RNA sequence: UUGUGGUAGACGAGCGUUGUAUUGGAGUUGAAGUCAAAGCGUGAGCAUUGGUGGAUCCAAUACAAGUGAGAAUGCCGGCA
RNA sequence: UUCUCGCAGUCAGACAGUGGGGGAUAAGCUUCAUUGUCAAGAGGGGAAGAGCCCAGAUCAUUAAAUAAGGUCCCCAAAAUA
RNA sequence: GCGAAACAGUACCGUGAGGGAAAGGUGAAAAGAACCCAGAGAUGGGAGUGAAAUAGAUUCUGAAACCAUAUGCCUACAACGUGUCAGAGCACAUUAAUGUGUGAUGGCGUGCGUUUUGAAGUAUGAGCCGGCGAGUUAUGAUAGCAAGCGUUAGUUAACCA
């Protein structure tokens, strides 16, 4: 019995191709080069999901740290004022939008000064 | 108006007849459910968490996120690992909240 | 007792195909190990040696 | 998954300003001016979208540099070619060009990036107190 | 109302032909004939003949107004080659490969011609969706 | 409750292909194959609709193998 | 990690700390005993580094506290004396 | 699959012994496309036959690499293993979905097999696409698992019907 299959092998590199579309040149035509770089593709997803919770909470770091300096203290002082005295779990992502609805936040920079 | 509450583990600040998406609740589709954990609610910021405060929500639907398909490959060391993983999710609105 | 589906208890254990992938383990060295005098063709020196 | 984080596109609405830099120092200057401009002060600071303001600094040739600096640190800039290097000392970058030394001190100081280049046109530094900027009705603030 | 005119295996090349239907494209018909007819290319008595006759089979054959065509849209796709050997140095035997054109010329009527293609290009994914969705009904 | 990185390498469970057997069954009111699409799976892989095409084919359980390709300065054909 | 049975693979190692030989208290040198790491191992520090320091990745989260290292800007984060 | 489905040991290479290929399918039946227009003509476009002429003698189907055309979006101060995570504006509207195509701009980012102590590699293999192509078989040995049969057990080979 002889087989042949030229089924199953376009299937597989038809996906392959399917899934690197919008991709420069030859790397949507080729399959040689497709699989590289939706491997490649597939290595940048794994590392960014990770970096870009490494980066928000950064940026809202850096966003909190610009609306307590017009107010008269720093972000580094301002955690302490958060844990210490007042205890609260208040992240530190809303305590970033609540300035982008300000006049609600002020009432949270006042209340650690007791 | 808005309220900052621990849903899952994240928090957000929803407002009345806002949809937002969390993590699985175990809940069908239509009833009303009361997270119970909350914070600054209006004005008024409990400290660990505010107390006899609740965000009364009805459930809009269970669904899954776009697929993640994740590949791990070891380079030029003969590793070729694949994955798929669909997160589920559930979106639901606020109806008001109590006091 | 229905040719259409008969099953045995348990006879069709790992076959253990040598030069077909990664995934199945057993690949291109195939179980030989790297570039020994077993690695080729016909290694596996005379029984008592 | 969670409430996506807010972020402001193409909602930029820009300043201008003026700080005398009559006896302020290079670089405590030279930081100041650069968060102002990337706009790294605003409340709502969006990564991508040029959210700063602009910035004109007078009385350039006034800014001095402190310890002996100014007979003992150089300045390169360096052609394509080969002998191309031109070094020059602080005393003489206080007095030839004053401007292109702020100019320059600013720039090093924004990222390796694509506005970066949009961004540092964003600041004029004028050499002496007179201008023809008074046409945009600038703000005035101390030592920024 | 496309009416156009095709001419297979032309001893020309199909990157030769490309640069004189490039000048003959998106021009009108009267400031075409003999704009082909007076450039100084291989590549344009082979086309002037192709042009007129599909002049005629528009006038003729579909009943089309004339002074309203224009030259919709001209290509040279690769006709069938042939391949031949060379000597060389030594005896080396390189491979010569002859070209070849198969012109199409497309004479529109209606200024716009063009919307139409899209129009139909979207029926053709209208229908899909619509029967896609009245197999939806396996209830 | 304790765990779940991993080449060589040991072990386990599996998808797919071609055909035979019996069992069901679809097909000129359009079969396989082929392209296209904004689906479903933990993966190998699997459906749905439409254009083309113009006669064979799909699922369930066993069985048997010329059974699974990105690399061999690989072979043949085509094309840059 | 002891015993029996089936099945292999391996026998070109490298570097850092430590104690010595050869070497010239020369080598990213060579040969050993030892502790790790890499190989066969990603992340953060190190500007950039296979082998150093911290650590040991089931997958998703636009959640919180930390280790080494670090807080004028690039680059997230600090002030007082 | 015989080297060979056809005028194959032909054509072709070689002084000679000898070496030695490739390619098939209209339709049910020629009803092989009279006639008209353009053209020198092949041919093409209508007509005509026919179920279909996107079946037309280039003749079953007709992918990919490859070459051209076109709606939609972006790009002419920009350092780029060419993608990813964010993200504007723009244009559409689906296997109804926290949707689709492009993607100004930020962060991040030295391919795949091989062999090596260690390679992005200034080490090597691959121009690209498709197809072909590499642990099987006979007869015995030992081990594991399952089954039949069992304590004077078990078991056939050749051969014959
Ligand atoms: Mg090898
Ligand atoms: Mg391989
Ligand atoms: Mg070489």
């Amino acid at each position: 019995m002889r087989i042949k299959g030229g089924k199953q092998t376009r299937v597989r590199r038809k996906k392959w191709l399917k899934q690197a579309s919008g991709s420069f040149g030859t790397r949507h035509a080729s399959y040689k080069v497709a699989k590289q770089t939706v491997i490649q593709a597939a290595k940048y997803a794994y590392r960014d999901r990770r970096n870009k919770k490494r980066d928000f909470r950064s940026l809202w770091i850096l966003r909190l740290n610009a609306a307590l300096r017009e107010q008269g203290m720093t972000y580094s002082v301002f955690i302490n004022l958060l844990k210490k005295h007042n205890i609260e779990i208040n992240r530190k992502v809303l305590s970033e939008l609540a300035i982008k609805e300000p006049s609600k936040f002020n009432l949270i920079v006042q209340k650690v000064k007791s | 108006m808005h309220a900052i509450v621990v849903c899952g583990s994240k928090q957000y600040l929803v407002h009345e007849n806002d949809t937002f998406f969390v993590e699985k609740l175990e809940a069908p589709v239509g009833k009303e459910i009361q997270l119970d954990k909350v914070l600054m609610l209006d004005e008024k910021i409990g400290a660990p968490y505010l107390e006899k405060a609740r965000v009364v929500c009805v459930v809009e639907k269970h669904g899954l996120q776009r697929k993640v398909n994740v590949i791990k490959h070891i380079s030029q060391k003969h590793h070729l690992k694949k994955y798929g993983h669909r997160q589920p999710y559930t979106k639901l609105k606020v109806v008001r909240f109590v006091h | 007792l229905n040719q259409l589906k008969s099953v045995p208890k348990a006879r069709n254990h790992k076959t253990k195909t040598l030069g077909r992938g990664h995934g199945s383990g057993l690949g291109k060295t195939s179980g030989r190990g790297q570039k020994g005098q077993k690695a080729r063709k016909s290694g596996l020196t005379r029984p008592g040696f | 998954k969670t409430s996506m984080l807010t972020k402001e596109q193409a909602n930029k609405r820009r300043q201008w300003y003026i700080v005398d830099a009559a006896g302020l120092v290079l670089g405590k200057l030279a930081v100041k001016a650069a968060d102002l401009i990337r706009g790294k002060n605003k409340v709502d600071f969006t990564p991508n979208q040029d959210c700063g303001d602009y910035l004109i600094i007078i009385n350039s040739d006034q800014v001095v540099l402190t310890g002996n600096k100014k007979e003992n640190e150089f300045w390169y800039h360096h052609s394509q070619y080969i002998g191309g290097i031109k070094k020059v000392s602080g005393r003489d970058m206080l007095k030839k060009q004053s401007d292109k030394l702020v100019y320059n001190a600013v720039k090093g100081m924004l990222p390796d990036n694509r506005l970066s280049r949009r961004w540092i046109t964003k600041v004029h530094v004028f050499k002496g107190d007179k201008h023809n900027m008074e046409a945009q009705k600038p703000t005035t603030l101390n030592w920024s | 109302m496309i009416a156009f005119a095709k001419q297979f295996r032309v001893r020309i090349s199909p990157q030769k032909a490309r640069l004189v239907c490039q000048l003959i494209v998106g021009k009108k018909t009267a400031d075409a004939q003999n704009i082909l007819s007076n450039t100084p290319k291989k590549a344009a008595t082979l086309i002037a003949k192709l042009l007129n006759s599909a002049i005629a089979n528009a006038t003729n054959n579909h009943g089309m107004n004339g002074d309203a065509l224009y030259v919709f849209e001209c290509v040279a796709n690769q006709g069938p080659s042939m391949k031949r050997t060379i000597p060389r140095a030594k005896g080396s035997s390189n491979m010569i490969t002859k070209r070849s054109s198969n012109l199409v010329v497309k004479l529109s009527d209606n200024p716009n011609e063009r919307q139409e293609l899209i129009k139909q290009q979207k029926a053709l994914v209208k229908k899909r969706v619509e029967g896609q969705q009245k197999a939806k009904m396996a209830r």
